[PDB]
């Protein structure tokens, strides 16, 4: 099981940083 | 502007060009030789020092002299003595990285048909006989052959192809001399010590077995770059140089040569099913691909984005998997020993960077690794597991405290004290350093629980009404109501005066002063600050004796034995401000007080920040005395050429007051020592006596944090050695203690 | 010599920003800021106390001193720190690494400051607060809420 | 805050 739990981290601060 | 031009077409080539790199090299060659006649000298120096300073292009470079020697003799025979005059500067100098990465550029121009073969097997037939030197340090015979092996996967081909006799018996001899060495280095500077599934085994021994393979290969490596191949054509008939008879300078006393390091693996073609085959743990490409990337790091540490991006766009022979490497080589060094080559949050900083450029395929990547670094937890050296904790709490603070917690659900079941729970255990706290409690606890899952930290909330033993009975409770009442209506340090001592002493030292004055001062002013770290100085004189007077100072480091650490990073703040302030000696928390650290604390990471980083104050304030005044002693000898000569007698006098003092410092920093480290002797000693005795196992997690802690303050502090022990065996470290000594000492001496003897 | 290639460090260099309160000239303040030790840090939380702004400082070395910065009259914090190291190194260090990394889900930003003086650590914004607090209109729970303007 | 931090 690839952990890409640090990956939906970085596509959430992206989206978060697209919104501001 | 012609200097600043030449060294930018030089840096240039190599780099993002819509052109090959044979035609960059090619073009770059001409413009040289049109400014030859003008700039020769300025030129030479260039490439001496592009040559020396970036390793990670060596072979570019090679190609680049290997095209101007075939245009001018004159000039290759001068850039080769320039590079034998650059050799024997950086030799007396003691600046051997250098000298090896120029030992690599020669053992690679041999292949460019600048440097005649026969020489080059001359020059390492010289090299391995240094290893026949007699009494001389077993670290010169290491890099010297180093120096040798580490060329070898470059210009092997052609020294064996040319001169195989005399390559034969040089490896006959390096043999000779490899089944003879020490190893007494290897326990400490192994991030693990267990041999599964990947030994820590020592770099010499790493890369002769690959220089072993690759001759077993008929010396055919399919991964290092060679331009200069293409230009076989225009190459073969440049006309080859002789180096001069090398002589290795003699060895000296203040010559200072590297310490043995162990390679750092973690990684197998296991663990990527799907990229290109990662090469073996001893082939010749898997050690040139770590020097590189390693070469990368050391050249651009200073910026992160651009030290991503290169790591990032490294060349290669053949596709391989380049993010695992990549991990691969920041984590060791990270966790390489004595201390990584720069400033630990670098690579935190580097990693995060490298995460944002590839969030496609690395985080995953670093995510498998970070799981595997758990899983063999179970023997990682205690101050790799320190690094461990502070960067991986630093990447959770980076991506929102987010992990898969219940994949590391067997954690909860074994002891606490074991590697993994106390890992986790640490993580959390350090994420709570740097988040409040409740959002810690919010994001773990329930079950681990029992795992989180500990409110940071004050103790004030006479806030409760159960303190009514206490002794100093209408002294703590009193000196409270002072302190909140702005008294003055002479009210103090007359509502002071009066505490009975149990029996110039009241424990119970200092008890009850501190309990109350900390408690008044536990709403910020500015607000304890300024009670601290305000009131400094009364720390002063009531802890005048060194007994004093521990009661107040003890009556500290009561009050706020829940917030760590609070008594570490106050520790440092109270040393800084002249409160505590350096001795009187080192004393502190090992007392019985912080037995169930002993083990964990803030009192050794308390005990190692004091260290580095310690050395700092040393050094600084050293600095201030010869800054004095070369003002006086300027002086002194500008009125050759009553102020004198003064000045003269200031430096005496000066000199003074180094020697204090530095009698002060042996004390501190003598105690610490002795500390340590202390416990291990009575510990041992008792695990003897009661017929247990010896190894334990407190024992591996204590021991390994022994190896880290000699790792850490070895430029400063090499001074008290003589002490240290004479006194401390004794043949008397129990060999497990002794051993981590006679560690220390082979890491440079 | 050495190569300006590597010399080359684009996180240590000033910034745009002069003090505009400053007593003396900018070739002076210049002069403070190649040899200064202060960093002045913004894009601060309201709710970020300093025990974990000097957790993520004291990564970079020996923090010598750290305040906070007040309100004008509120006296509560307004989103930006300033913090004073002991040597000129830590505080590079400090720029390279931690300028540009996040707190409390916030992206702080650190720059060179020409050194702390009394009544500095009050916002120029006639609100209280900060003057970039002061003219953004975008909403900010980190940041009390909506501008002051937008109220 | 008087300069204290002689050490
Ligand atoms: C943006 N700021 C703000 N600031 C400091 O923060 C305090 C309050 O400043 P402020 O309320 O942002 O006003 P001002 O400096 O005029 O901001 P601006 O010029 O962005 O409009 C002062 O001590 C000011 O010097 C700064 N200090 C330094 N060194 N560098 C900076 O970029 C900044």
């Amino acid at each position: 099981k690839i952990n890409n739990i640090w990956g939906a981290v970085l596509q959430e601060q992206n989206q978060d940083a697209v919104a501001t | 502007e012609t200097e600043d031009h030449l060294e930018s077409l030089i840096c240039k080539v190599g780099e993002k060009s819509a052109c090959s790199l044979e035609s960059n090299l090619e073009g770059l060659a001409g413009v040289l030789e049109a400014d030859l006649p003008n700039y020769k000298s300025k030129i030479l120096r260039l490439l001496c020092t592009v040559a020396r300073l970036l390793p990670e292009k060596l072979t570019i470079y090679t190609t680049l002299v290997g095209l101007l020697n075939a245009r001018n003799y004159n000039f290759g025979g001068e850039f080769v003595e320039a590079m034998i005059r650059q050799l024997k500067e950086s030799l007396k100098a003691n600046n051997y990285n250098e000298a090896v990465y120029l030992v690599r550029f020669l053992s690679d121009l041999v292949n460019c048909h600048v440097i005649a073969a026969p020489s080059m097997v001359a020059m390492f037939e010289n090299f391995v006989s240094v290893t026949q030197e007699e009494d001389v340090p077993q670290v010169r015979r290491d890099w010297y052959v180093y120096a040798f092996l580490s060329s070898l996967p470059w210009v092997g081909k052609e020294l064996y192809e040319k001169k195989d006799a005399e390559m034969d018996r040089i490896f006959a001899n390096t043999e000779s001399y490899l089944k003879r060495r020490q190893k007494t280095h290897v326990p400490m500077l192994q991030v693990w010590t267990a041999d599964k599934p990947h030994p820590q085994e020592e770099y010499l021994d790493c890369l002769w077995a690959q220089i072993q393979k690759l001759k077993k290969d008929r010396w055919q490596e399919r991964h290092i770059l060679r331009p200069y191949l293409a230009f076989d054509s225009i190459l073969c008939e440049a006309l080859q140089h002789n180096l001069p008879p090398f002589t290795p300078p003699p060895h000296t006393e203040d010559s200072v040569y590297p310490m043995p390091r162990v390679i750092f693996r973690m990684f197998d073609y296991t663990d990527d099913p799907e990229g290109p085959v990662m090469p073996g743990s001893h082939s010749v490409e898997r050690f040139v691909i770590e020097e590189n990337l390693h070469c990368i790091i050391k050249s651009h540490w200073k910026e992160r984005k651009t030290c991503a991006a290169q790591l990032v766009s490294y060349p290669g022979k053949n596709k391989i998997p380049l993010n695992y490497h990549i991990v691969e080589v920041i984590f060791a060094e990270l966790f390489q020993l004595p201390a990584p080559p720069h400033i630990d949050v670098m690579y935190t900083t580097l990693l995060i960077e490298l995460c944002k450029l590839q969030p496609g395929s690395l985080p995953q990547v670093l995510a498998q690794a970070t799981e595997m670094l758990y899983m063999r937890l179970d023997t990682m050296n205690t101050t790799c597991v320190d690094r461990f904790i502070n960067w991986f709490s630093h990447h959770l603070s980076n991506f929102q405290f987010r992990w898969s917690w219940e994949d590391w659900s067997d954690c909860l079941s074994q002891d606490p004290e074991s590697p993994k729970p106390k890992f986790v255990r640490e993580v959390l706290e350090k994420c709570m350093r740097l988040s409040y409690h409740q959002r810690i606890l919010d994001i773990v899952p329930p079950t681990f629980s029992a795992l989180c930290p500990a409110n940071p909330t004050c103790i004030y033993k006479y806030g409760d009404e159960s303190s009514n009975s206490l002794p100093g409770h209408s002294v703590a009442l009193c000196l409270a109501v002072a302190f909140k209506s702005k008294a003055t340090n002479d009210e103090i001592f007359s509502i002071l005066k009066d505490v009975p002493n149990p029996n110039s030292f009241n424990p119970l004055k200092i008890e009850v002063f501190v309990q109350t001062l900390l408690h008044l002013a536990a709403k910020s770290f500015s607000h304890s600050f300024s009670a601290l100085a305000k009131f400094h004189e009364v720390f002063k007077t009531l802890a005048e004796s060194d007994e004093g100072k521990l009661h107040v480091l003890r009556v500290m650490f009561e009050v706020w034995r829940n917030h760590p990073q609070m008594i570490a703040v106050l520790v440092d302030k109270m040393i800084r401000t002249q409160i505590v000696d350096c001795a009187a928390v080192a004393n502190w650290i090992f007392s019985s007080e912080l037995s169930r604390d002993f083990t964990r990471l803030f009192v050794w980083e308390i005990l190692h920040s004091t260290i580095r104050k310690m050395n700092k304030h040393v050094l600084k005044i050293q600095k201030e005395l010869e800054e004095a002693k070369e003002k006086l000898a300027r002086q002194h000569k500008r009125r050759s050429d009553r102020k004198d007698g003064v000045l003269e006098e200031q430096i005496e003092r000066l000199q003074e007051k180094v020697e204090s410092a530095q009698s002060e920093q042996k004390n501190l480290f003598l105690v610490i020592f002795q500390r340590f002797i202390m416990i291990l000693t009575e510990h041992l005795v008792r695990c003897e006596t009661d017929g247990t196992s010896v190894l334990t997690p407190w024992y591996k802690n204590c021991i390994e944090r022994l190896q880290q303050i000699f790792l850490q502090h070895h430029q400063i022990i090499q001074q008290y050695m003589v002490t240290l065996e004479n006194l401390l470290f004794t043949a008397e000594l129990d060999p497990h203690i002794l051993a981590v000492f006679q560690q220390f001496c082979a890491l440079q003897a | 010599g050495l190569l300006k290639a590597l010399r080359s460090d684009s996180y240590v260099e000033l910034s745009q920003y002069r003090d505009q309160h400053f007593r003396g000239d900018n070739e002076e303040q210049e002069k403070l800021l190649k040899k200064s030790c202060t960093l002045y840090v913004g894009n601060l939380s309201f709710y970020t106390t300093e025990e974990q702004i000097y957790e993520l400082f004291s990564k970079s070395g020996d923090i010598k001193k750290i305040i906070m910065g007040l309100d004008k009259m509120k006296k509560t914090a307004c989103g930006f720190c300033f913090v004073e190291y002991y040597s000129r190194a830590d505080a590079e260090n400090a720029m390279r690494y931690i300028n540009g990394t996040r707190l409390d889900d916030r992206i702080i930003r650190t720059d060179w400051d020409a050194g702390f003086k009394e009544g500095r650590q009050y916002g120029r914004g006639r609100s209280g607060g900060q003057v970039r607090d002061e003219y953004r209109q975008d909403y900010d729970a980190g940041r009390g809420g909506y501008g002051k303007l937008a109220q």
